[PDB]
RNA sequence: CGAAGGUGUGCUGUGAGGCAUGCUGGAGGUAUCAGAAGUGCGAAUGCUGACAUAAGUAACGAUAAAGCGGGUGAAAAGCCCGCUCGCCGGAAGACCAAGGGUUCCUGUCCAACGUUAAUCGGGGCAGGGUGAGUCGACCCCUAAGGCGAGGCCGAAAGGCGUAGUCGAUGGGAAACAGGUUAAUAUUCCUGUACUUGGUGUUACUGCGAAGGGGGGACGGAGAAGGCUAUGUUGGCCGGGCGACGGUUGUCCCGGUUUAAGCGUGUAGGCUGGUUUUCCAGGCAAAUCCGGAAAAUCAAGGCUGAGGCGUGAUGACGAGGCACUACGGUGCUGAAGCAACAAAUGCCCUGCUUCCAGGAAAAGCCUCUAAGCAUCAGGUAACAUCAAAUCGUACCCCAAACCG
RNA sequence: AGGACCGAACCGACUAAUGUCGAAAAAUUAGCGGAUGACUUGUGGCUGGGGGUGAAAGGCCAAUCAAACCGGGAGAUAGCU
RNA sequence: UAAGGUGAUAUGAACCGUUAUAACCGGCGAUUUCCGAAUGGGGAAACCCAGUGUGUUUCGACACACUAUCAUUAACUGAAUCCAUAGGUUAAUGAGGCGAACCGGGGGAACUGAAACAUCUAAGUACCCCGAGGAAAAGAAAUCAACCGAGAUUCCCCCAGUAGCGGCGAGCGAACGGGGAGCAGCCCAGAGCCUGAAUCAGUGUGUGUGUUAGUGGAAGCGUCUGGAAAGGCGCGCGAUACAGGGUGACAGCCCCGUACACAAAAAUGCACAUGCUGUGAGCUCGAUGAGUAGGGCGGGACACGUGGUAUCCUGUCUGAAUA
């Protein structure tokens, strides 16, 4: 059983932006970064345990890294997955 | 500097026979 | 004026894809040659 | 911080790994992302500590 | 560099 | 904080 | 207190050359005598790089067209705003699939890129943006075709092919309306729905296949009927009566919109139902299909657009009012009907005709063998749970795809 | 009913002009032929070089075809420039 | 080993360490995602979808392991017919793929040369395919020689552009013999006596050597020119170390090195001695490789092109003697 440690690694970081702020104040939902796989069930369990909050539903999407032109060279950013988590009437963070 | 990759194909307007 | 190249990902992969080369021994030699030359792209990868 | 935990039993080794993963690994990561972490050297130090514990578990369990 | 995910997204006509 | 290398003499006006 | 190289000058030998030196240069060079050569360039329509010429010449890519005021700015014919003018309008509009791969939105900059300028941009830099049980992919099934355990054949490589397994351009369960972002929505929010499975409870019950049967399941052309999308007019509601004559009137302008689902069952189309008995047929069996007999009624059953109720005393709604970082935000909100016309769309994979005679398999329904029938399993109702993963930006007759 | 008729989309290319360092390595403008069929088109397959395919021109087989393209034999050979 | 470090472009931020677990180097271990022979099935490579068996927070759902094909072996099942066989399942062992050349084998050109061209040449070359090794192949005479003699194979220099072959054209081209490198001989087709009896292969121990980190390593100063001297000038010292590299111009004596003398907890190749395992010494007698040798037909290889053509190999048809 590695479910506990798995839940401690799916979550990577919160997402800060205008869309994130308006979603939180209006829809009571938090947007955060997750691992590349990060199935919806794992994200739901991780938020319930680590943040000790009740959740309703999770929506995930994959963001493709942009292609950047650094110096004389061309590079690409890494793809990452962000999840929208909808909390219930009781919210903490 | 660079060889034209395409060479136009001409025609014989004047048979000159 | 319709041109010779009409792109299609499915046709490109099924024709010159990695698995297409490995199916026959001639394709395997094509991969072997390009590994020896050190080419970054072994085949047309989606 | 290598031979201090060599002689502990497997039960404590799993316990210390869990709190290493739980605290100072997840919490530090959230702090760094939010910009509230100024001592970024803890992140690497904690990661190496987790590796050390896992190395002991393998040479303890089974083989 | 190479993107490998040309999945189909057909919006209902 | 990203280091910026020296660009070509016709570089952007940065 | 200045090597090679570079650049001038002065001497010198019949010559290829040599010697001394001014300035730049900045650390290597090499006598004499021998040795070995990638040992000497003006040509090869020689090869590579650089730079001339024509020449400040042709051209600046559809003859759809621009004019003015204000703003920003160092600078405005090209950017923003405003008022006119012109062009497309079965498209030069709005959507996709394929193909591109961040070109999308905001801030900022004008070197190069834009056939000119550029404050502008599909340009540079930074940040932001793609939310699904119902869309699609994935997945179940298969066509052409591919691969192919054994197998057959072939000097080797290998060819063909059975069982199988892949292969959508096809078949298979399910969501609509309104609102919202600078950029996503049938994915987010509000409202009202629907589909397939697991578990649990209750009442009944025989369940059970790669096996059988049904269904899925299909051509061309033609015609009529019933409809709807949609349009026009009248009524109704709100506003107007008007800088050049007239216009309270049969006058002018705008609006008059509302889904999926659920209930009803119609126009139309198809077929005769019900009960009993029997049969070497359906590679075994069968209550199923097929076939043969009788009795009985004359109806039943299947399919089916639209309409009508509910959905919805909800939403939307012209306009009005209050503030504008003066882009827009908030609040409020009347009428919301009828008639006529009408499709290439639906009833219709229908009907009537014609010869060229018009896929397959699964999902689904149904019958049994092996096996178990105090079980298991199936049916009906209720509760709960689950529906993962991937695509979702933007262009898409084009400046973003192939040239 | 029709390899029926007129005529758009769609498919093709008979004539003329323009264009030949073009907007374009075959196009534009004005006319022109077929337009329910031996039609046209999307997607996916199969046929491979002395071979394919061809309502047959030596046509087409990635802007190249009386024998495609790439690498090799190969620095082929050249009584010629 | 260590007073420095956290690889580079590439600075910074935040830190570790300084007498020893900072960092760095070497040995032995652990982790080792996904694709790829890819091997659970499939597939457009880095993706999709599973079955079975082991253990667990809300049934929810999780973690690990196994599951390809082929060949051999063993077990259990098992047809058309009794037996049987084919076939099926299970377990173990081995293989699969990649890699520059060299090696052996199976196929095999043309250009070109001949001043044309067909025999011939190019050439058994290029190329394709198969198999193995660190080398491979070949190898202990049914061989040469000449009636004097040598005794496995392989490689180099001669013999020798010789003898021959050849539209006797272009071209191809030996052998005998001699000088060298290196040398090693055996086993089965079978019984008896004697039975570890030598030599070998695999696993332990011990010595030596080498590889994988390293340690010490001599000796110069003053003036002149100059941005700076290692240069000029003057006087010294080291050298079993003036091989090289760096240092503000050219360094034996500034630094890293160099000759030289040492170093190994752990893993390793090589040469020996000592144990175990397995086949196996020595003597007598006998045996001593048959569809084979040879032959007819058609080809190929030997320098040798069918010629007077020996010898070898083979597709086809035949076919002995056996000391």
């Amino acid at each position: 059983m590695i479910r506990e440690e798995r839940l401690l690694k799916v979550l990577r970081a919160p997402h800060v932006s205008e869309k994130a702020s308006t979603a939180m104040e209006k829809s009571n939902t938090i947007v955060l970064k997750v691992a590349k796989d990060a199935t919806k069930a794992e994200i739901k369990a991780a938020v319930q345990k680590l943040f000790e909050v009740e959740v309703e539903v999770v929506n995930t999407l994959v963001v493709k890294g942009k292609v950047k032109r650094h110096g004389q060279r061309i590079g690409r950013r890494s793809d990452w997955k962000k999840a929208y988590v909808t909390l219930k009437e009781g919210q903490n963070l | 500097n660079n060889r034209p990759v395409y060479i136009p194909r001409p025609r014989p307007p004047h048979p000159r026979l | 004026m319709k041109r010779t190249f009409q792109p299609s990902v499915l046709k490109r992969n099924r024709s010159h894809g990695f698995r297409a080369r490995m199916a026959t021994k001639n394709g395997r030699q094509v991969l072997a040659r390009r590994r020896a030359k050190g080419r970054a792209r072994l085949t047309v990868s989606k | 911080m290598k031979a201090k935990e060599l002689r502990e039993k497997s039960v404590e080794e799993l316990n210390t790994e869990l709190l290493n993963l739980l605290r100072e690994q997840f919490n530090l990561r959230m702090q760094a992302a939010s910009g509230q972490l100024q001592q970024s050297h803890l992140l690497k130090q904690v990661r190496r500590d987790v590796a050390r514990v896992k190395t002991l578990l393998n040479e303890k369990a089974g083989a």
